[PDB]
RNA sequence: GGUUCUCCCCGAAAGCUAUUUAGGUAGCGCCUCGUGAAUUCAUCUCCGGGGGUAGAGCACUGUUUCGGCAAGGGGGUCACUUACCAACCCGAUGCAAACUGCGAAUACCGGAGAAUGUUAUCACGGGAGACACACGGCGGGUGCUAACGUCCGUCGUGAAGAGGGAAACAACCCAGACCGCCAGCUAAGGUCCCAAAGUCAUGGUUAAGUGGGAAACGAUGUGGGAAGGCCCAGAC
RNA sequence: CCUCCUAAAGAGUAACGGAGGAGCACGAAGGUUGGCUAAUCCUGGUCGGACAUCAGGAGGUUAGUGCAAUGGCAUAAGCCA
RNA sequence: GCUCAACGGAUAAAAGGUACUCCGGGGAUAACAGGCUGAUACCGCCCAAGAGUUCAUAUCGACGGCGGUGUUUGGCACCUC
RNA sequence: GCCUGGCGGCCGUAGCGCGGUGGUCCCACCUGACCCCAUGCCGAACUCAGAAGUGAAACGCCGUAGCGCCGAUGGUAGUGUGGGGUCUCCCCAUGCGAGAGUAGGGAACUGCCAGGCA
């Protein structure tokens, strides 16, 4: 059920990610398996709201960045310090 | 050399004493002045040091 | 703690034969064999040895592990080392007491002509 | 009730990585063997590392300890 | 009202009060009261929100303080002029810091929940926010 | 307190140490003049270094809340229990100038190399002045993270600096005045009139003269966004 | 006069800032050779208590340093001759 | 041979009073007032435990929270000695 | 080539732990102690003379990720320079960029000399 659309980041660090933050977007990254880590950027309010549920963090989910439809489980994620918005995601692949 | 063109576009007064010395090095002597220096890593990193008050054209 | 305990006590003395340049003539002995190596200021190579556990020197002896045999084993490593051209090394008792068998192999290697 | 200190004694480093120090050159002053003396470095009685020959100072992590050594490398 | 049994040192220093928090998350409880400002938290300020709390819960759940004022405060008394020493300590604050989890609370249903902490917010002099305990 | 003609070049300090010293003085620092001498000095790049600060963390020093596993005290029985208490250990949650099993950026030392700079460096000597500082930024102690307050560090400015801007306003922003010009380009800041320049262009926001002073908190103000419940088995 | 912090990871750095010490001791508590390695708790054991001494075990310096604190210290700088 | 310890040590050798006072000076440094500040104080508000026969909010408003004034006690020592 | 021992490098991806394993040799315990030397009592240790016995202890090797240890990527925090704001705190551009943690790695590697079985 859990479909994230993502796209590749271009550029890395803090000031590109704090330019997403800025613009409804936030930081990724997909780990595990021999495949080198891929970092993603997700549209916030699309994640948010599916996290919000109780089986994104449990279920298998995937994510489609060129085309290529990769499964993934949550593994961490890096809230807000006081707000309901998302700073970054580990994915796992399984 | 490729041999770059510096520029000083604001004033070295209330700057630090290690920006003025770097565009002492450079020649750079007023708002204005146009120096023309060998293009090198050591000449552009002069120039990172003071980029709020140089610019260059290549 | 038995064994332990003699490599702490040997520590100091080796180390400082370390700080100090000098080829050390090393000695190991066990209620069996003794033996003697000559190492240089590395301390990882050897370039000089002699030990009871062989048949060059072991079937001229009772028993390897005697003061006799110290003594052999002494005044074979002096003749080796005077070979290669090795004269002025220091003793590394290496935790024993300079009492019997080292002492033993420590004084042949003197009449032997090595210095210390 | 609260108003004493103590002169500054001016301890550490002296000689740092690379230089070319003389012998005798003090090369740290501190309290203890923080560093200790490695090759052709001398400790002192207040532990002060000095030059015994003159070269290049060298820190280097060394033992079991991984304590902090200096030494003298001749250049 | 909250204190340490006892110090290493009676007198801090004013120190500063820059960072986001450590103590972020829900973690005993469902549910938690979260500041959003930052500021000192004085010990009387922590036992009237706590006060509040377990009035507008009575007997009913559990109820943990995640903060604990451990800097000493100081200050002169009036007529004394400047120097002379350091003043005398007077309070016990906590430093606070955007997203510290600062009262936390199960056993109760959320609704009360909110109200409970409504009460106890208007007894700080920072702004909070509800918030609810997250999985992974 | 006052110290009288002129022009030209350079140009501080209000710090340290010590002082019956604290508004004085002395040496050093910082100024100047002279002489002499090495890529001597500075910037950037590369290399070699040491750190224990920021941040972080909680093994240690301490401090803190909860939970778990549980000796040990004590209201009574006159050893049994106990609604009280309970350390060590375990798991979780935090805090620290005088905590550190981690640890930067910067700065500092050194080396090399290029460009660059009126030797900018060091040394010796001649002459000094100065040792009341001030505000601003950064990092801090102290105070109330009060003071145009106080004490350090570091930078900048004023002091010893005019000009333009901030209405006016040493210390803020821009910018360093050799003289002259009824020429031109720009900086900060500004372009409806006082008052030089857009009553400029496009898209929106505000209706409060907000703009053009002020917080917790309060509220069908208004704009936008993400979803979502109820809804023609008839909802509000 | 000494130590720590303040002190902004070289040094240095102020306040009637925060905290503690010194005005000695030692012919061994110094030199050297040789040797040794703590605290604390656990189990068991005569007088034994919760804690003397003994033995083992776990522990690994959580001790010790003639006296403050800091940095050091097992090759011990700590204990013994 | 010096707690010359006010520890770079004025002399080997030293306490006070002055409203009987005097000179040189300082707004480098207090007392009045002004100024900065607003801890304190005053005034207002937010939460509302409760009191108020029932009933928080007619009236009062515990524990605590935020501001306003320049307004008392003060802080500073910028003006004026 | 394999096993052992000595000396080193390296200083936990090297350590603890657990399970198994080895005695020709080497090493360990072991046997004995007039004499050498020794116990602030003790042949325990040190030590000398030895070689019936055992690889039990130890030691070494092999195995096993319970632990320690190592450890990304990414993000986060901090910060030099410049700029800005609602300025006790933050944001922007740029540069540098942790710590904790996650995936994951990981039951050291290597040299000199000697001896022994082959
Ligand atoms: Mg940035
Ligand atoms: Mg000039
Ligand atoms: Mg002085
Ligand atoms: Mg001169
Ligand atoms: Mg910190
Ligand atoms: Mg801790
Ligand atoms: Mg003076
Ligand atoms: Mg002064
Ligand atoms: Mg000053
Ligand atoms: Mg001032
Ligand atoms: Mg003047
Ligand atoms: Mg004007
Ligand atoms: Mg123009
Ligand atoms: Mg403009
Ligand atoms: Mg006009
Ligand atoms: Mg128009
Ligand atoms: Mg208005
Ligand atoms: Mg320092
Ligand atoms: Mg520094
Ligand atoms: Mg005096
Ligand atoms: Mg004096
Ligand atoms: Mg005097
Ligand atoms: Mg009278
Ligand atoms: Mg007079
Ligand atoms: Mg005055
Ligand atoms: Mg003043
Ligand atoms: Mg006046
Ligand atoms: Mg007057």
């Amino acid at each position: 059920m859990f479909t994230i659309n993502a796209e590749v980041r271009k550029e890395q660090g803090k000031g590109a990610s704090r330019r997403l933050r800025a613009a409804n977007k936030f930081p990724a990254i997909i780990y595990g398996g021999k495949e080198a880590p891929l970092a993603i950027e997700l549209d916030h309010d699309k994640v948010m709201n599916m996290q919000a549920k109780a089986e994104f963090y449990s279920e298998v989910l995937t994510i489609v960045v060129d085309g290529k439809e990769i499964k993934v489980k949550a593994q961490d994620v890096q809230r807000h310090p006081y707000k309901p918005k998302l700073q970054h995601i580990d994915f796992v692949r399984a | 050399a490729k041999t770059i063109k510096i520029t000083q576009t604001r004033s070295a007064i209330g700057r630090l004493p290690k920006h003025k010395a770097t565009l002492l090095g450079l020649g750079l002597r007023r708002i204005g002045h146009t120096v023309e220096r060998e293009d090198t890593p050591a000449i552009r990193g002069m120039i990172n040091a003071v980029s709020f008050m140089v610019k260059v054209e290549e | 703690d038995k064994k332990s305990a003699r490599i702490r006590r040997a520590t100091r003395a080796r180390r400082k034969l370390q700080e100090l340049g000098a080829t050390r003539l090393v000695v190991h002995r066990t209620p069996r064999h003794i033996y003697a190596q000559v190492i240089a200021p590395n301390g990882s190579e050897v370039l000089v040895a002699a030990s009871t556990v062989e048949k060059a020197i072991a079937e001229q002896l009772k028993y390897t592990g005697n003061k006799d045999a110290a003594a052999a084993v002494g005044k074979a490593v002096a003749e080796r080392a005077l070979e290669k051209g090795i004269k002025d090394v220091s003793f590394d008792r290496s935790g024993f007491q300079y009492h019997g068998r080292v002492q033993a192999l420590a004084d042949a290697a003197r009449e032997a002509g090595l210095q210390f | 009730r609260n108003g004493r200190d103590s002169e500054a004694k001016r301890l550490g480093v002296k000689r740092f990585g690379g230089e070319s120090v003389l012998a005798g050159s003090i090369i740290v002053r501190q309290r203890g063997t923080k560093f200790h003396a490695g090759a052709n470095v001398g400790c002192g009685r207040d532990h002060t590392l000095f030059a015994k020959a003159d070269g290049k100072v060298k820190f280097e992590v060394k033992g079991p300890k991984n304590r902090k050594f200096i030494s003298i490398e001749a250049e | 009202m909250l204190q340490p049994k006892r110090t290493k040192f009676r007198k801090m220093h004013k120190g500063r009060n820059r960072g986001l928090a450590q103590g972020t998350d829900v973690s005993f409880g469902s549910f938690g009261l979260k500041a959003v400002g930052r500021g000192r938290l004085t010990a009387r300020q922590i036992e009237a929100a706590r006060r509040a709390m377990t009035r507008a819960v009575k007997r009913q759940g559990k109820i943990w303080i995640r903060v604990f004022p451990d800097k000493p405060i100081t200050e002169k008394p009036l007529a004394v002029r400047m120097g002379k020493g350091k003043g005398n300590v007077e309070y016990w604050v906590a430093l606070i810091q955007p997203g510290k989890v600062l009262y936390e609370m199960d056993g109760v249903p959320e609704e009360l929940a909110r109200e409970a902490f409504k009460l106890a917010a208007a007894k700080l002099p920072i702004k909070t926010t509800f918030v609810t305990k997250t999985v992974m």
